[PDB]
């Protein structure tokens, strides 16, 4: 919040304005999902696959 | 029959050009052979499969 201040010789505020409280906000959001595939045969896992970690 | 190689000969001589040749048994029969064979000559293996996901 932000505010402003009043000069007065002695205080009386009676005609003077008063501050309000207005609200903002700020808004986050969700991307994009980031996704690697990949697919192979079993066949090729018996046969060839190895250190595959 | 190797010319240059003798040592690997396994017929007395080189089959050529207008040799005569024959096929056993008669045009069309189905029969069920007999097998005669070392132990040897043809071997057998498995290939375990891994589980599938």
């Amino acid at each position: 919040h932000q505010f402003s201040s009043l000069r007065t010789p002695t205080g009386d505020i009676s005609g003077q304005n008063k501050n309000n409280l207005i609200s903002g906000k700020a808004t986050g959001r969700v991307g994009n999902y980031i996704t690697v595939a990949v697919e192979y045969q079993q066949l090729e896992e018996a046969i060839k696959l190895n250190q595959l970690e | 029959y190797d010319t240059t190689n003798p040592q690997y000969n396994s017929v007395s001589r080189q089959v050529e050009a207008g040799d005569a040749v024959s096929v056993v048994g008669t045009a069309s029969q189905t029969m069920k052979p007999n097998l005669f064979y070392n132990k040897f000559f043809c071997g057998l293996g498995s290939i375990p499969l891994p589980k599938l996901h």
